[PDB]
């Protein structure tokens, strides 16, 4: 048993970790005051939940987490809501003043004021750990601290914690929801100076999830609410192998392994089904061949990109519920016979799946149909550059004329960090093109 | 071939301890070529407006010597 | 979180008071500092305008400054007077007489340090101060004079926070007095280089619409007053109510301000109908959106059709459809591409706030970095070019101390801003 420690940096990621900490409250059974009944072993245990929860004496189990915002409006919704006494106050920290969607600020003029406050709260969690694994970062792109202060975060904690593994979760900016024009450049800027820090990374497209409500699950002008109970399904799908223990399971970090060939090459793209409304799902029971499939249909993936026209390298499925080998063989026979599966020439092709048994859960009042089998696919594609590419483009529009360039040179950054950062990501495109190259 | 596994894994550590070693440095030069560049962009601003002090204290007694007229 | 509010002069006081009004009324607040509304959203953010005095009364973070005593004691009289904090009115006497000198370098300068003593007493009392808003004309002589001499002293004292204005722009058809070009030109010369945000009211185009679209064929500055407020209602609904968009003013000048000289606004306001249209016009969606957008809806006497627009922020307010709101706005730029920008992607923001100003079941407030700013520039530095080519008046201004030069220097800074909104304008993305 090997504890993971969440960090949630600003709105995005705070407001996402509600969503996720509220899933994994219900599919533990623990109560919004921390008490959990089915939990014999009181104060502690070696339990599969223990990755994710401490526990103390009195019965309570304590999420592994820190909330991180630069002002204190939602992260007081967190100190006053239904959940309130899950979490210390001292894992709940806000600075007065935000980083007024600027990556400078985030990294440095305010960020400088509030890092070493943090790392302190987070050390103290570590320090509770007898095997800390690593951590798991919920962060947006388009924030100026989502941005830059997450990139602070991940430098000073490869230098506290060596090469301890560090997960991203990475809010992908799309125009139905987005607060600033400069999101472009605090994309690239956060993804450039991320990269050596980060294992591994899952980005969600704003667009791809508002496009799966407004489809998928009939909502016609999806809010945070709707876009965050959706993704918190999919993050739970990804932490069900550390909170869950069985037989057919297998271990995130075992995916990793055949999901990352090469250091920079570490951005997995997340397609999850069956996402469905009640209203449909009634009376339709969707079979393992049936989600398999609804994997390899583009509209159902977390990034908007075509892995039609790119090659994989890698393909899991991360099963959960009711769901058996057998069954998920015979569909991934037929997918191979059937679909737009090329793999690069230097990859073996077999899929790795992994089954949960414990099934998907779902929060009251929320939109999604509760299931009996749900699948998410991890698969490494070079399609995922195409979501490089849009960014690059917007950003080198707005570069060419320095467009808002003096908000950043003012808190003290210079150009030369702004080509930096985009050769960088330059670089980044083009390692995705060789990759897909035959060898020779 | 002990004497291999152990250079093995003191290359290891080597790496591992170069790698924070350079992200260390590399934020503390990062941080604070930034305050310099802030401070410095402040201090124009701050010199730009003292110098409007200036020539309003100028302007002031220009109206004065040529009210002695 | 906390604005600090600054009137000066007769057109800055009245305007500040007439929003001092229109906001309290939104928020609940009554002529006694005392809350009497209806709804929890009306009391979340209202500290940003507000300090809460003993009493669970709530005192406007205003500061009333003039060279006259004439019009601050108009306002104490007024309907929400006895509101204000009393040791927030500083008056001078011996005033400026439409004398832009005066009120920078002479006589206002001997009462701004009496200002900064309120000021400094406000920003102390603030958990986060976000910066100043500053109420004032441009054509007369302490609001225009004064008021930029203050922007610049405060800017000393509080160099990293936001600075914005809402500058009232002179026109011969709402006023006779002939050195208004003058004092104009000298008090943009100041704003482009000390403001980081500033509201261009346009006397020029609150009388035309007054009289073409409303029919007025004698507009009050009582009427002109009105379109003033609920445009300023309007563009601070997002700093008053809860909100993702444009929520404080660094934020709102981030999406703004792409250059940091370029940061004059063009607002506008919907809907706008005359009494005969008012029966007929049904209020919809698209065509709130479609007049947000037009010409004849502009606070600023400039056509967006004869330049591009930099940026965009579109606050919507009432109860509506957003999927609708989504739509419209998307149709807006597919329909007008050419004048958005190419170099700049996804600069038109959108925000709905769910609460309506007073006698309205939706408006819609629009706010414009345009590059056809510049046809208002144009139309002062003309005004001002024909006076100054005669030295006309001169005298007034050397007579307390300035040279030709800085005259000079106003006139060319204001030509180079006009120049470099025509650069922008002309730019490609190839
Ligand atoms: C009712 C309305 C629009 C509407 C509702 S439904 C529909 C189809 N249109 C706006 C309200 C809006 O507050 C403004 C911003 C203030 C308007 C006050 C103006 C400045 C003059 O002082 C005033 C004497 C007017 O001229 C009238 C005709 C009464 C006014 O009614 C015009 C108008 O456009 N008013
Ligand atoms: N999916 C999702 N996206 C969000 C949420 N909140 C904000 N975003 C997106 O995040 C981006 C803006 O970043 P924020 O997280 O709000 O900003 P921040 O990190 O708080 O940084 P500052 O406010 O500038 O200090 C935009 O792309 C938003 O659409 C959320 O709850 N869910
Ligand atoms: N819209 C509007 N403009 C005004 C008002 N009062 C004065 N003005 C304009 O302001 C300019 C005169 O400046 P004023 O504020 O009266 O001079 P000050 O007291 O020295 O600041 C002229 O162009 C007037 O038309 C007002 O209440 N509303
Ligand atoms: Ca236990
Ligand atoms: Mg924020
Ligand atoms: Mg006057």
């Amino acid at each position: 048993m090997r504890e993971c420690i969440s960090i949630h940096v600003g709105q995005a990621g705070v407001q996402i970790g509600n969503a996720c900490w509220e899933l994994y409250c219900l599919e533990h059974g623990i109560q919004p005051d921390g008490q959990m009944p089915s939990d014999k072993t009181i104060g502690g245990g070696d339990d599969s939940f223990n990755t994710f929860f401490s526990e103390t004496g009195a019965g309570k189990h304590v999420p592994r987490a820190v909330f991180v915002d630069l002002e204190p409006t939602v992260i007081d919704e967190v100190r006053t809501g239904t959940y309130r006494q899950l979490f210390h106050p001292e894992q709940l920290i806000t600075g007065k003043e935000d980083a007024a969607n600027n990556y400078a600020r985030g990294h440095y003029t305010i960020g400088k004021e509030i890092i070493d406050l943090v790392l302190d709260r987070i050390r103290k969690l570590a320090d509770q750990c007898t095997g800390l694994q690593g951590f798991l970062v919920f962060h947006s792109f388009g924030g100026g601290t989502g941005s830059g202060f997450t990139s602070l975060l991940m430098e000073r904690l490869s230098v506290d914690y060596g090469k301890k593994s560090k997960l991203e979760f990475s809010i992908y900016p799309a125009p139905q929801v987005s607060t600033a024009v400069v999101e472009p450049y605090n994309s690239i800027l956060t993804t450039h100076t991320t990269l050596e820090h980060s294992d591994c990374a899952f980005m969600v497209d704003n667009e791809a999830i508002y496009d799966i409500c407004r489809r998928n699950l009939d909502i016609e002008r999806p809010t945070y609410t709707n876009l965050n109970r959706l993704i918190s399904q999919i993050v739970s799908s990804i932490t069900a192998s550390l909170r869950f223990d069985g037989a057919l399971n297998v271990d995130l970090t075992e995916f990793q392994t055949n999901l990352v060939p090469y250091p920079r090459i570490h951005f997995p793209l997340a397609t999850y089904a069956p996402v469905i409304s009640a209203e449909k799902a009634y009376h339709e029971q969707l079979s393992v061949a049936e989600i398999t499939n609804a994997c390899f249909e583009p509209a159902n993936q977390m990034v908007k990109c075509d892995p039609r026209h790119g090659k994989y390298m890698a393909c899991c499925l991360l099963y959960r519920g009711d769901v058996v080998p057998k069954d998920v063989n015979a569909a991934i026979a037929t997918i191979k016979t059937k679909r737009s599966i090329q793999f690069v020439d230097w990859c073996p092709t077999g899929f790795k799946v992994g089954i949960n048994y414990q099934p998907p859960t779902v929060v009251p009042g929320g939109d999604l149909a509760k299931v009996q089998r749900a699948v998410c696919m991890l698969s490494n594609t070079t399609a995922i550059a195409e979501a490089w590419a849009r960014l690059d483009h917007k950003f080198d529009l707005m570069y060419a004329k320095r467009a808002f360039v003096h908000w950043y040179v003012g808190e003290g950054m210079e150009e030369g960090e702004f080509s930096e950062a985009r050769e960088d990501m330059a670089a980044l495109e083009k390692d995705y093109e060789e990759v897909g190259v035959d060898s020779v | 071939k002990r004497e291999h596994e152990r250079e093995v894994i003191q290359k290891a550590i080597e790496e591992n301890n170069n790698f924070i070693k350079m992200a260390k440095e590399k934020l503390a030069q990062k941080m604070e070529s930034n305050k310099e560049n802030r401070e410095a962009h402040l201090a124009a601003m701050l010199e730009r407006l003292q110098e409007k002090d200036k020539h309003a204290e100028e302007v002031r007694k220009n109206k004065e010597l040529k009210e002695e007229a | 979180r906390e604005i600090v509010h600054i009137q000066a002069g007769q057109c800055g006081n009245q305007i500040g008071a007439k929003f001092w009004e229109v906001i309290s009324d939104e928020h609940g607040i009554d002529p006694t500092g005392s809350y009497h509304g209806d709804s929890d959203l009306q009391l979340e953010r209202i500290n940003v305008y507000y300090n809460e005095a003993t009493g669970n009364k709530y005192v406007p973070r205003a500061i009333l400054v003039d060279l006259e005593p004439g019009t601050m004691d108009s306002v104490r009289s007024g309907p929400f007077g006895q509101i204000f904090r009393p040791d927030n009115f500083v008056f001078g006497q011996s005033g400026a007489g439409n004398n832009w000198a005066k009120g920078h370098y002479t006589e206002g300068a001997e009462l701004v340090d009496s200002v900064l003593d309120v000021v400094r007493k406000e920003s102390e009392s603030c958990d986060c101060l976000q910066g100043f808003q500053l109420t004032h004309s441009l054509g007369g002589g302490t609001g225009s004079g004064m008021g930029t001499l203050l922007i610049s002293k405060i800017r000393e004292e509080y160099p990293d926070r936001i600075m914005n204005t809402f500058s009232v722009m002179p026109s011969p058809k709402v006023s006779d007095t002939v050195v208004e070009p003058y004092n104009a030109t000298l008090s943009v010369h100041q704003l482009v280089e000390n403001t980081d945000e500033t509201y261009c009211i346009d006397n020029e185009a609150l009388y035309d619409i007054c009289f073409r679209t409303l029919k007025l064929t004698t507009p009050t500055y009582g009427d002109l007053n009105h379109l003033v407020s609920a445009t300023m209602s309007g563009v601070t609904t997002c700093l008053r109510f809860p909100g993702q968009l444009n929520a404080d003013l660094r934020k709102l000048a981030v999406n703004m301000v792409p250059f940091p000289r370029l940061h004059f606004f063009m607002p506008g306001f919907a809907p706008l109908t005359s009494r005969g249209s008012q029966q007929y016009r049904a209020l919809t969606v698209p065509e709130l959106t479609q007049q947000m957008f037009d010409s004849k809806n502009m606070m600023a006497a400039c056509d967006p059709r004869h330049g591009r627009y930099l940026t965009v922020a579109a606050i919507f307010r009432g109860r509506m459809s957003m999927k609708e709101v989504d739509e419209q706005m998307l149709n807006v730029q597919n329909k007008n591409s050419s004048y958005f920008v190419e170099w700049i992607p996804n600069n038109v923001k959108t925000a709905v706030c769910d609460i309506p100003p007073r006698g309205l079941k939706m408006s819609a407030t629009f706010i414009g970095n345009s590059t056809a700013i510049q046809e208002l520039f144009k139309r002062i530095s003309e005004q001002f070019t024909a006076m100054f080519r005669r030295k006309a008046f001169l005298h007034w201004y050397t007579g307390e101390g300035m040279d030709e030069m800085e005259f000079t220097e106003a006139e060319s800074n204001m030509n180079d801003l006009v120049s470099e909104y025509q650069q922008y304008q002309d730019a490609t993305a190839d």
